[PDB]
């Protein structure tokens, strides 16, 4: 009645609905009552600041217990021995035996261990002490009030922006490229050249001698000359000792390009010239577009110049398609972040940045498959919006012709091609997979279809990995790519080529016939998640079934049982089936990867390469073979520090399973069920005298879907964590 | 961006709508008191208050009491706090007895003699009854420690 | 009781709870022009265009405001109007209670208040001992 | 290791934040 | 007794800088620049719309300033 | 309470306002087709969305559309 | 549940809090809210 005061017709059903639409239609600010475009930007803008608050809250709260219950003084002695302890333990439902199986780690309280990474990142960049990071935590404390302080400012009508502010995509790009994305690279690599280079090396640089102590012992003239090379003068020897003064070098900016010798990640003087490189491009990119002044370019200009004869309008037009609609910016955002954070997941593990990270294998495996999951979720959302946009922001009159109707000018053949290259893809891994198990368990693993994936196994030649025995392009020393020619500034070369040649690293695994089949399915599962996903993205305008689906918006639920019956019909049950699709693919990619990696760390590499060419090798070598120390966490024994992990394996099976619940039964049975249950209440005795206020009924299809949904979702990440995090610390640490 | 207006619209009541006499927070928790909250009885919100007030008058005596450095530390607390809150509910049925003698209104019920009576005698039950469960708890302190940090489980 | 108040920012000095339980008091006067007064409550307030209603609750303030009134513009405001209103809702009228100013004969005034002799011919205590009475009033 | 007053400043300075949020979302609820 | 430098060219250049950094800063800042005395060559200072109490007031400025930078700077070392 | 709206297909088939349940529908006389009536919804706020009114309707795409709105106590159908 | 670290009384505090007093207060501070007027 007063609870959904955004949008008045939720504040009449006299039901339960109302308090679960409610939540939902919360942040959907386009929807609400009284809501222009300029009200719908601003209260964007200060929920940004937040979100912006959430986070530095969230990392204040990660450094404030590092520092406070975590072992960091401890741990920057020997990282290679001593367990990361993230915080405590306090529950009073331990008893004897959990609190003594928790007790690790060198502490006293029950602890847990931090597979998040953190303590090597904080090593890495110069924290070496309890009082940095307490320091730290009360800084970010300080800024998240600051952004607190800032959207509750950006809500007074003093200094709430226009709309033309908003709309300014020009000054917000230059800002954004150089001020955001260059500006702080740059700051960054200063932190590394004055803190964590020579913190590294041994010096102490807090605040008080930052000024005092220069990061070279030539100062800035060398810089201001041009004879930059003193700044690569002596580079990290590779006999150095990270945190202390042994074959330092004393220089600040240098390009070896390979791996540091003993912390197995890449040296910070290579981290500091590559952000130093970052903020130079990103800052001449950031005086792009117009502004205030004359120079520039605008955008409108490049879009509607792009016009060529095999699309006609080209980008017409699109300039104020995309500058209006909120839902095709947050989805470019979306998907170029689920892109980059893919990527982030693929070069943290192979060229890890941390020290002693590439050592400590549960949180690299935490981390990757916390990126691919985040990335996976990103991609989805980022189509989510497409189609979002499709529904709500689309014009078919001012993108006449452009390139955005002519996607949804023949949205049938790319549909149909990406449904036969997902239908030809999956028969052929099934088939091959299928017959490699058939004949293994006929006794003949001789039979099987044994691909070399050669391709990317050339594609490691040319970046060097000479096991092979191509000799292409920097496998072959002769070539014009290795000896680059003209001017021999190969400085990356000679580490590089030490770095992807040594059987230790993550960096270019060795690739065999195992590797092809897993991705060909991975490639079926990306294949197979777009189809859907771009099936509710040009179909959210409708279909042949519903020509009509932009007047029901996006997610209804159904369109009756007439036209044959018309289910998940919806751009909303597209995104639900991608949903699935995308955590089965970023399952079939993080078992991979741990599968690989278990052969990697332990040297047993030959587990892998001959057991993963068929399905049973899978679920008995890995799912069977690598739960054993998992399910064992209690038993009627005792309890090791393995039993958070089995209780939380369990809890996300049940998670998943609550979801077949919402996702196969549906709301019919539901609602004449608690129809008899409502017949109970108001027929009995002494519970008479309680009565709702608002009437219970069963969840609402989409609702449920929904539910169903975040239950599968909660319940596979729930079980794959604690599968990932004890079956790695079960034998590695 | 004025913060400090009259109160209530009327520029000659002697009150200020300042930050914090009339806000929208103070309006939310000073009016969710209970001796300003709506629709109760007054039973119920001199029972709430009462509890608000036992609890707190054990502490000053079984911290700072002629008994806190002897065997019987929170017996004299909780004797001190029986012996306030007897006081305090003597003196609030003397307020009833005393300002609810001519007749009134009902516009506000708690305003009134069978009101103020309701309330005192709630005021008993919830100051008494809160002195003794915050003694309680202090006699009972190892268990309560015991319990929060497991101990027993 | 016609009239817009003035444009007065409010104040703790004011009416407390003995306007809305007993009797508080109202001065009505009309101005041509704005202008800004001291209100005996504290502060400076608005003289409206035309009719004003300041609620006060003590008769010397509303005096004190009609005082002020007279003497401190130039513009002399002497159509100024005091009454007594009670929460029960009735409206008494007590300044100038009849057409002039009391420093002014109406001559149609009752000389009530008046004793027929000077303070000497004052009878003495003495005289009346356990009467019930005081040595004026008799 | 970590001082007992420190955590107790960082509580003491962890209040502002929350009051800045609890400012913040009761401005977003306008 | 923090560290100092004499005198030198770095020292003259420093303060020259400083005392144009106060001229773009008075002339950004000032509210009546061309009121008080009058001017010899009011064109060459900022095209008759600046006096000689701005002229002592600006350069006043950039010595105040410099003295700052001049003493910071050879007390952190680096001049 | 949802709305029922009819387009200009409707033929007067009148199979949409013998398939509704609760009657929302009622026919009222045209002059746009061969039958000389068209299906109107003049109580409206009874309509609980079944869609049996566009489950029979037998032109192509559909003349007659229920468009699922606000809910109330009669348009979620709750004897309760 | 011993506390090692600094301040160990405040985990002691805070869980009760955390896990009873901001559920209960919460959920009825919303419960109070969603079905207000
Ligand atoms: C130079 C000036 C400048 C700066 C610094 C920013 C900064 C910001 N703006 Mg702003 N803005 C500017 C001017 C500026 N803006 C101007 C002039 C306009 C008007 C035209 C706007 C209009 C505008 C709006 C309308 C919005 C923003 C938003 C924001 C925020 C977006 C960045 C973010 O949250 O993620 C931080 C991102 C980065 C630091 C870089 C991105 C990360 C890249 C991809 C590198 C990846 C990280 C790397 C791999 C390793 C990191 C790992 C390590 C952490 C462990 C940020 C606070 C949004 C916001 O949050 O509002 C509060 C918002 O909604 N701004
Ligand atoms: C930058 C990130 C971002 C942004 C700002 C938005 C913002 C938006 N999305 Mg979302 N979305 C994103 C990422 C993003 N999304 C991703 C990554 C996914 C894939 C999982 C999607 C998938 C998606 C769907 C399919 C839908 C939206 C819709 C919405 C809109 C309403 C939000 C809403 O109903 O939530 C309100 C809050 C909830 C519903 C709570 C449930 C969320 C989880 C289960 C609880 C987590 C809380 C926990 C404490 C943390 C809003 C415009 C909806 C819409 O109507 O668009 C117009 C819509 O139907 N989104
Ligand atoms: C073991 C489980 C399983 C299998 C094999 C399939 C199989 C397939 N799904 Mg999928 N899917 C599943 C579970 C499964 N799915 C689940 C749980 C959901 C979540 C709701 C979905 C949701 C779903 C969506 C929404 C879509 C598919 C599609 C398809 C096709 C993908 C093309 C492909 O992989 O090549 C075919 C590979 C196969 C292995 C086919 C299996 C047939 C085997 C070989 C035996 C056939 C021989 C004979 C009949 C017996 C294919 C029929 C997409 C599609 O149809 O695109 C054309 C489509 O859009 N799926
Ligand atoms: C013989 C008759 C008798 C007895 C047994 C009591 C018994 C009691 N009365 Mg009392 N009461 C009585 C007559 C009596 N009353 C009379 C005649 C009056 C009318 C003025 C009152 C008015 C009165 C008030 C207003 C209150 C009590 C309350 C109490 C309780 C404890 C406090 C007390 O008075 O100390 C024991 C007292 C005696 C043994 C002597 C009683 C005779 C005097 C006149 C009592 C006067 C009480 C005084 C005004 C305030 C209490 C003082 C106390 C706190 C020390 C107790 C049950 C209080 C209570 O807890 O109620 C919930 C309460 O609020 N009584
Ligand atoms: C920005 C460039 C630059 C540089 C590198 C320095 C650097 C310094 N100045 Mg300097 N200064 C500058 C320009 C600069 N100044 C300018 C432009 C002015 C002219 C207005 C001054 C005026 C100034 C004075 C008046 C003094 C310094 C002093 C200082 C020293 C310590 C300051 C400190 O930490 O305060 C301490 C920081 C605090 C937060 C403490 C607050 C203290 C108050 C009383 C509270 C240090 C050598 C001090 C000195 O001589 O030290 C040797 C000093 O007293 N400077
Ligand atoms: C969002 C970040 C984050 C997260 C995930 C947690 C998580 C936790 N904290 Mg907290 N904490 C953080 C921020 C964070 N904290 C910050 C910024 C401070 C510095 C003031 C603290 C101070 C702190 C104390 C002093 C204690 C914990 C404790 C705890 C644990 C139990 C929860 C509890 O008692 O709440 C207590 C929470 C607070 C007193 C303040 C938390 C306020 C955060 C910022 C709210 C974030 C809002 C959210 C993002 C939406 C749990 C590990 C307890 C513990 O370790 O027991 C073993 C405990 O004793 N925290
Ligand atoms: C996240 C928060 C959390 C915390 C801190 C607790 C903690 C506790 N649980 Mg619980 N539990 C929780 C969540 C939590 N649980 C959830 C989510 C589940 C559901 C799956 C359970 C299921 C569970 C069961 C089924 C049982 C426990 C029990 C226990 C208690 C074991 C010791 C005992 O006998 O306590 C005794 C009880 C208490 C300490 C409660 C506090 C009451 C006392 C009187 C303090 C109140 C003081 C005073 C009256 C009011 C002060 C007001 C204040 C403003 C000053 C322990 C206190 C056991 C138990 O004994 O429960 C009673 C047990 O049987 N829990
Ligand atoms: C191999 C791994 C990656 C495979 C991804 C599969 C994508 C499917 C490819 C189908 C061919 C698409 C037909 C192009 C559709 C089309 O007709 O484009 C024709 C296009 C020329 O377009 P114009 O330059 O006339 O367009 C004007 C503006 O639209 C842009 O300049 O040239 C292309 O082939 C560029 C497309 C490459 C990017 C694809
Ligand atoms: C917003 C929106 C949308 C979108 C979304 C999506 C669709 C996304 C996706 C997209 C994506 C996600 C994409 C991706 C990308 C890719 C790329 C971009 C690739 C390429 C790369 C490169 C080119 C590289 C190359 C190379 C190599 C490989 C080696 C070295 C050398 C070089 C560097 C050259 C839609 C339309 C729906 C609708 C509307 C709205
Ligand atoms: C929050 C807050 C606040 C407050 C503060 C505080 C700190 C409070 C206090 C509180 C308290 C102070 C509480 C208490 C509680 C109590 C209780 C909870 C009690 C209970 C009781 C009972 C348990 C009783 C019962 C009984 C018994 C046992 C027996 C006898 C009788 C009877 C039945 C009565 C303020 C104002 C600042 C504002 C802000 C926020
Ligand atoms: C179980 C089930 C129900 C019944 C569910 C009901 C009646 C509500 C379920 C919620 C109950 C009350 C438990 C809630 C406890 C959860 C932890 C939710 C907490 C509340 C959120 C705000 C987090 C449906 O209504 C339904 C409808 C359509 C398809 C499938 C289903 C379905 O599977
Ligand atoms: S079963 Fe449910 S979703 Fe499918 S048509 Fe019927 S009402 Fe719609
Ligand atoms: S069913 Fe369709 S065609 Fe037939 S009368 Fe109804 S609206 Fe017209
Ligand atoms: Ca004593």
């Amino acid at each position: 009645t007063k609870f959904p005061k955004f949008s008045q017709d939720l504040a009449q059903d006299p039901t339960t609905r109302r308090i679960w639409y409610g939540i939902a239609t919360a942040h959907d600010f386009e929807t609400h009552d009284g809501m222009t475009e300029e009200n719908l930007y601003q209260k964007i803008f200060a929920s940004h600041f937040g979100h912006i608050a959430i986070i530095f809250l969230w990392t204040s709260g990660t450094l404030f217990h590092v520092a406070w219950q975590g072992n960091f003084e401890q741990w920057i002695k020997d990282p290679l021995n001593i367990r990361p302890i993230a915080h405590a333990i306090w529950d009073p439902h331990f008893g004897e035996g959990a609190v003594n199986a928790f007790t690790q780690a060198g502490a006293s309280n029950p602890v847990n261990i931090a597979y998040s990474g953190v303590y090597h990142w904080f090593y890495t960049i110069g924290m070496t002490t309890n009082q940095e990071l307490y320091s730290g935590a009360v800084f970010l404390l300080v800024l998240a009030s600051l952004f607190l302080f800032a959207g509750w400012l950006h809500l007074q009508p003093k200094f709430r922006p226009s709309l033309a502010w908003f709309k300014n995509a020009e000054s917000r790009l230059n800002h954004h490229l150089a001020g955001l994305f260059g500006v702080s690279s740059l700051a960054w690599a200063g932190h590394l050249v004055h803190v964590a280079i020579p913190e590294a090396r041994g010096q102490h640089v807090g605040w008080d001698n930052f000024l005092s102590t220069p990061p070279h012992p030539a100062g800035l003239m060398p810089f201001f000359t041009g004879n930059w090379g003193v700044y690569a003068a002596d580079p990290d020897t590779a006999g150095h000792i990270f945190g202390t003064s042994e074959g330092a070098g004393t220089a600040i900016l240098t390009f070896l390009g390979g791996f540091h010798p003993q912390t197995e990640s890449l040296w910070l003087t290579d981290i500091a010239h590559h952000h130093l490189a970052i903020a130079v491009i990103f800052i001449i990119a950031g005086h792009m577009y117009r502004t205030n002044w004359g120079i520039g370019h605008s955008i409108k200009e490049i879009l509607n110049a792009h016009k060529g004869p095999l699309t006609g309008a080209g980008h017409t037009n699109l300039y104020d398609t995309i500058n209006n609609s909120l839902h095709f910016q947050l989805g470019l955002a979306l998907a170029s972040l689920g892109v980059i954070t893919s990527l982030v997941a693929q070069h943290m593990y192979s060229l890890p940045s941390y020290a002693f990270i590439a050592q400590d294998h549960t949180t690299q495996a935490a981390l990757y498959t916390h990126h691919q999951y985040i990335a996976g979720f990103l991609m989805v959302g980022a189509f989510a919006h497409g189609a979002i946009f499709f529904v709500r922001d689309y014009d078919p009159v001012a993108n006449k012709d452009n390139v955005l109707a002519r996607m949804l000018e023949h949205k049938e053949a790319l549909i149909s091609h990406l449904s036969w290259v997902s239908l030809f893809l999956g028969f052929h891994t099934l088939g091959l997979y299928v017959h490699n198990d058939v004949v293994v368990a006929f006794g003949t693993p001789e039979k099987q279809i044994l691909i070399e994936p050669v391709f990317a196994q050339w594609i490691q030649a040319t970046s060097g990995k000479a096991l092979y025995g191509f000799d292409v392009l920097l496998s072959n020393p002769d070539s014009i790519a290795s000896t680059a020619w003209p001017n021999y500034g190969n400085v990356w070369l000679p580490g590089w080529l030490d770095a992807i040649n040594s059987g230790t690293n993550s960096l270019f695994l060795t690739i065999g016939p195992g590797d092809f089949l897993v991705h060909h399915a991975i490639a079926l599962g990306l294949h197979t998640t777009a189809l859907i996903l771009i099936k509710g993205a040009l179909d959210a305008r409708g279909s042949k079934l519903m020509p009509d689906k932009k007047d029901f918006g996006y997610s209804f639920p159904c369109d009756g049982p007439g036209r044959g019956g018309t289910c998940d019909i919806s751009a909303w049950d597209a995104f639900y089936l991608a949903m699935f699709w995308m955590l089965n693919t970023l399952g079939w990619l993080t078992f991979y990867w741990h599968w690989k990696h278990l052969g990697v760390w332990s040297g047993n590499v030959a587990q892998f390469n001959e057991n993963s060419t068929y399905l049973m090798g899978w679920f008995r070598d890995y799912l069977w073979a690598n739960s054993a120390q998992l399910i064992n966490g209690y038993n009627p024994y005792g309890v090791n520090n393995l039993s958070v992990w089995a209780w939380m394996f369990l809890f996300g099976h049940l998670v998943w399973a609550t979801g077949f619940m919402f996702l196969i039964s549906w709301r019919g049975y539901w609602q004449e069920l608690i129809e008899t249950i409502v017949w109970a209440h108001e027929r009995t005795p002494l519970a008479n005298l309680v009565r709702w206020k608002d009437k219970p009924v069963a969840l609402s299809i989409v609702q449920a879907r929904l539910v169903g949904l975040a239950h599968f979702t909660v319940g596979y990440v729930l079980t794959y964590a604690a599968f990932l995090i004890a079956s790695t610390a079960g034998k590695f640490g | 961006n004025q913060v400090v207006q009259a109160y209530n619209g009327d520029p000659f009541v002697g009150h200020l709508s300042t930050p914090i006499s009339d806000s929208a927070f103070t309006r939310t928790f000073i009016g969710n008191l209970p001796a300003y909250r709506k629709g109760l009885s007054p039973i119920l919100r001199g029972l709430e208050v009462g509890m608000a007030h036992g609890y707190f008058l054990i502490g000053p005596w079984t911290l700072l009491g002629p008994l806190r450095d002897s065997e019987y530390q929170y017996i004299g607390g909780l004797i001190g706090a029986l012996a306030l809150i007897l006081v305090a509910t003597a003196a609030l049925s003397s307020y009833g007895l005393v300002t609810f003698q001519g007749e009134q209104g009902s516009g506000d019920t708690l305003q009134t003699a069978d009101g103020w009576s309701q309330f005192a005698a709630g005021f008993f039950v919830g100051g008494m009854g809160g002195a003794f469960v915050a003694y309680f708890l202090l006699e009972n302190l190892s268990v309560v420690d015991g319990i929060f940090r497991g101990l027993f489980n | 009781l016609s009239g817009q108040p003035p444009k007065f920012g409010g104040s703790t000095g004011g009416l407390l709870s003995k306007a809305n339980r007993e009797e508080k008091y109202a001065i009505t006067w009309t101005s041509a022009s704005e202008q800004v007064f001291e209100m005996p409550t504290g502060g400076a307030a608005i003289m409206n265009e035309g009719e004003n209603l300041l609620y006060l609750a003590r008769k010397e303030q509303c005096l004190a405001l009609g005082t002020q009134l007279r003497t401190k513009f130039k513009p002399k405001i002497q159509d100024y109007k005091i009454y007594r209103v009670y929460p029960s809702g009735e409206v008494q009228y007590l300044h100038p209670a009849d057409g002039v100013f009391p420093e002014k004969v109406n001559e149609g005034r009752e000389a009530q208040g008046t004793k027929t002799r000077r303070i000497g011919q004052n009878p003495e205590p003495v005289t009346i001992k356990f009467s019930g009475k005081a040595p004026y009033e008799v | 290791a970590l001082s007992d007053t420190q955590i107790l400043a960082a509580l003491v300075v962890a209040l502002l934040p929350a009051f800045l949020a609890f400012r913040l979302s009761t401005e977003l609820y306008k | 007794s923090p560290t100092t430098a004499g005198w030198s060219l770095s020292v003259g250049i420093i303060m020259c800088l400083c005392n144009v950094f106060a001229f773009v800063i008075g002339y950004f800042a000032i509210q009546k620049t061309g009121k008080g005395k009058d001017l010899a060559l009011p064109q060459l200072a900022s095209k008759k719309t600046f006096g000689l109490p701005e002229l002592l007031a600006t350069m006043s400025f950039g010595h105040i300033l410099g003295a700052g930078m001049v003493l910071g700077l050879a007390s952190s070392g680096i001049l | 309470s949802h709305s029922v709206k009819i387009y200009d297909t409707c033929i007067g088939c009148t199979q949409c306002v013998r398939a509704c349940p609760l009657d929302v529908l009622e026919m009222v006389p045209w002059d746009g087709c061969k039958a000389a009536q068209i299906a109107s919804s003049p109580r409206t706020e009874d309509c609980v969305g079944c869609k049996r009114c566009e489950t029979a309707c037998p032109t192509d795409f559909l003349s007659i559309r229920v468009y699922l709105g606000a809910e109330t106590t009669r348009s979620m159908g709750l004897a309760y | 549940m011993d506390g090692s670290y600094a301040a160990s009384y405040l985990p002691w505090i805070l869980i009760p809090m955390v896990g009873w007093l901001f559920p209960a207060v919460t959920m009825g501070l919303l419960f109070i809210h969603i079905e207000s007027e």
